[PDB]
């Protein structure tokens, strides 16, 4: 399946996407410091073998693990910097998204 | 013709002055050459290396 | 700029062309941090144009060690411009003066 | 099979730090060991530190 | 002991011998959970067992007599 | 290298210096003297050592 | 004992930065002992105003440009450091600058308070160069001692700011520049006294008196170290006693 | 000096010398101020006749 | 102005005419202060019979 850049990532907090925009980009003039996300994009996963314990896990409490898989691009560690430019290049025929 | 610009700054022409030390107070014992080198800053950064 | 240089430094700093040298002198009429306007004089006025020199200066760019491309401009409103006159800084020249 | 790229422009600014190297025209390179304060520093008698 | 171990040398004579013993002594005190004999002073158990050889507490004997006769009152319980 | 200036120097001889032939109860009054600035720090005297 | 105590004696304007001031008498010895340690408290220990965040409107970052204003961002908010700013009541104000009009924005255009009092009113902080170019910011100044860079303040505090706030290094230490001598001042009987004549060079924001008067109290206090000092159980939820599920439908109905 | 002290004295009291060898050397070197300038490369006076 | 300042931790004594004073945590800047301060009075001008 084709992967796709959103902002919808899982197993993550709420305070990790409060630098990314509806469409899953970083502001331009953001302040951002090393592990933090820049680019919000997931693939889609295969199907996932559980081990006998893990079975038990998802069985007691009830969270299931969808089709996504989170690969987005982070802030390389070390580095502490600020967000001047985004560019975006888009493939012709796909659709655009809201900040492209 | 250093040592003739020098004297119209009215600086010693030795180019050597008198400091003190800063955390005693005290006078160096020998006169100390003081100036202006133009100092660069290589592309070796240490957080690069590390 | 260096107190003691070699006398070199104005020719390495406008032969790299990474400063912005007028091509033809006039009067500067707009200076702003990335656009220059100058006016031609009228004796180096080819008989069939506006005569109206404009210079953009590239802002804070990357370059291929991944450092800082940025010009600055180094004249004020309304004074008169030579040819071959230095009107925006390079990332390290100081009025035209190699500043390493 | 690409569909879309996003390129994202970072910004730092490096300050020095103990480890930098530094250097001068004469082929006197070296690194920074320690960054003193003002006041441990030698000064003059004009009070002006180095 | 902890800035140096020149005085530990000669009360086992080797260089080589010395770390063959100072590390089984520092494995019982590891995961035997043995007890050590000197003050601990918050030292690890490489130290605390370098220490208790200078000071003529530990030898390879030492560490061969109280190894074999603890088996042998294990040898006893359980027969 | 400047663990043997700093050797070489404190460890020489001058003719002329300062305090030149008083005498001293031990090591312990020749650093009061030199830090008092009473004496210099190469320079003649008498010692009584052990 | 055969001791005697200093006095403040003469304290010589020399400019609106540069000021002498002159301490007398002291015996031998004390000229150097209270000179060099009066220059190690003034140099780094003594308070002062300096501008913190600074917000300009339509601009994200301070790699960016304006319309009309011939500096760089990076070039304002480096002017904005050298602003002598003395405020007597509050630790923290923030000003306001507006400007319209070709020519040099200075400190002299930032609508005033009551008790906040700028030092250098000429010092220039930007350039309108177009007619239809007006400049607008908010301008923090703060209080404090020392110097705190901003790389500090990101990690210290996890807030969010809101996209728009320039940091700005802090360097709050009035003090510039300080020597000082020891010469011989004249005793009838006491011949081996001395003076000590205190430069100092700084910004306004401090009297030179109420710098010295400081600088010889956290040197005092600092000496106080050698002088004087030589049921667990209770509030816990039901479900942890293994109780019987008809009592579950008792005990949740009176809510407890 | 250093060699003397590890053959009479041994190991330990050799390392603690070594070290306070190098605070006292590295202690005097500053309260002395060496330098060099363009007056302490001399000439001599006869440097064209012999030549 | 909230200066640190220090708890007199320790005073060991090798002897009765001999000690070590340990004085912690001070600001920066301020063991050359309070240590210089106190050396150059202990040696100049602490009264007593001779």
């Amino acid at each position: 399946g084709p992967e796709e850049i959103t902002a919808d990532i899982p197993n993550v907090g709420e305070a990790a996407l409060s630098k990314l925009d509806e469409s899953g980009i970083v502001y331009i003039g953001a302040e951002v410091t090393g592990g933090d996300i820049l680019v919000g994009k997931v693939t889609p996963k295969g199907e996932t073998q559980l081990t006998p314990e893990e079975k038990l896990l998802r069985a007691i409490f009830g969270e299931k693990a969808s089709d996504v898989k989170d690969s987005s691009l982070r802030v390389p560690n070390g580095v502490s910097g600020t967000v001047i430019d985004v560019q975006v290049f888009t493939r012709d025929g796909v659709e655009k998204d809201k900040r492209a | 013709e250093i040592k003739e610009l020098l004297k119209l700054g009215d600086l010693p022409t030795s180019g050597q002055i008198r400091l003190y030390d800063g955390r005693t107070g005290e006078q160096f014992e020998r006169p100390v050459t003081v100036g202006y080198m133009y100092m660069l800053k290589l592309n070796h950064l240490v957080d690069d290396k590390m | 700029k260096p107190l003691v240089g070699t006398g070199m430094e104005r020719a390495v700093a406008v032969d790299s062309g990474v400063t912005a040298v007028a091509k033809r002198g006039g009067v500067v009429q707009y200076v702003d941090a990335s656009r220059i306007v100058i006016k031609v004089n009228e004796d180096e006025m080819y008989p069939g144009e506006a005569g109206i020199d404009i210079y953009n200066l590239t802002k804070y760019t990357r370059s291929n060690q991944n450092t800082c491309i940025n010009q600055m401009p180094c004249v004020s409103l309304g004074e008169p411009v030579e040819r071959g006159d230095v009107l925006a800084d390079g990332p390290s020249t100081d009025l035209g003066e190699l500043a390493l | 099979g690409v569909l879309k790229i996003v390129k994202v422009y970072l910004a730092v600014k490096r300050r020095i730090q103990p480890g930098d190297k530094m250097a001068g025209r004469h082929g006197n390179k070296g690194v920074i060991s320690k960054i003193n304060p003002i006041e441990d520093m030698p000064y003059d008698e004009n009070g002006t530190p180095v | 002991a902890r800035v140096t171990v020149q005085d530990a040398v000669e009360k086992i004579g080797n260089r080589f011998d010395l770390v063959l013993v100072a590390a089984r002594r520092a494995r019982q005190m590891q995961v035997g959970g043995k007890d050590p004999l000197v003050p601990e002073e918050n030292d690890k158990t490489t130290v605390i067992a370098l220490r208790e050889i200078e000071e003529g507490l530990i030898n390879n004997q030492i560490l061969d007599v109280r190894e074999r006769q603890e088996q042998q009152e294990q040898e006893a319980a359980e027969l | 290298q400047d663990v043997v200036l700093g050797l070489y120097y404190m460890t020489r001889d001058c003719v002329n210096a300062k305090g030149e032939g008083m005498v001293l109860t031990g090591p312990k009054e020749a650093e009061r003297l030199y830090r008092s600035g009473l004496a210099s720090l190469h320079a003649r005297v008498k010692v009584r050592i052990t | 004992t055969e001791f005697l105590k200093p006095r403040l004696v003469d304290i010589e304007q020399v400019s609106s930065t540069h000021a002498k001031v002159t301490l007398e008498p002291l015996e031998r010895g004390f000229g150097h002992t209270l000179g060099n340690a009066l220059r190690r408290i003034l140099l780094s220990s003594m308070p002062g105003c300096a501008v913190t965040e600074v917000e300009i409107d339509g601009v994200l970052h301070e790699y960016s440009t304006k319309e009309g204003v011939q500096e760089d961002i990076l070039e304002i908010l480096l002017n904005l450091k050298g602003l002598a700013v003395r405020v007597q009541g509050k630790d923290e104000v923030i000003l306001t600058l507006n400007k319209s009009g070709i020519g040099p924005v200075t400190a002299a255009d930032i609508t005033h308070d009551g008790d906040v009092e700028i030092v250098k009113p000429q010092h220039v902080i930007c350039h309108l160069t177009d007619e239809n170019a007006s400049i607008s910011m908010r301008i923090k100044v703060q209080r404090g001692r020392g110097y705190v860079p901003a790389s500090t303040r990101i990690h210290s505090e996890e807030d969010e700011r809101p996209i728009g706030r320039l940091l700005v290094d802090a360097c709050y230490s009035p003090v510039e520049r300080i020597a000082y001598n020891v010469e011989a001042a004249r005793v009838e009987q006491r011949t081996d006294l001395d003076k000590l004549v205190i430069e100092m060079e700084t910004n306004g924001t401090i009297d030179p008196e109420e710098a010295i008067r400081r600088a010889a109290t956290i040197l005092a206090e600092q000496l106080e170290a050698f002088v004087d000092l030589r049921d667990p159980i209770l509030l816990r939820p039901v479900d942890d006693l293994e109780l019987t599920v008809r009592s579950a439908n008792c005990l949740k109905a009176e809510a407890i | 000096m250093l060699n003397t002290c590890y053959r009479i004295l041994g190991l330990k009291p050799t390392v603690i010398f070594a070290d306070q060898i190098m605070y006292t050397g590295f202690a005097y070197a500053a309260r002395s101020g060496a330098s060099v300038g363009i007056d302490d490369m001399v000439i001599p006076e006869k440097k064209h006749e012999i030549i």
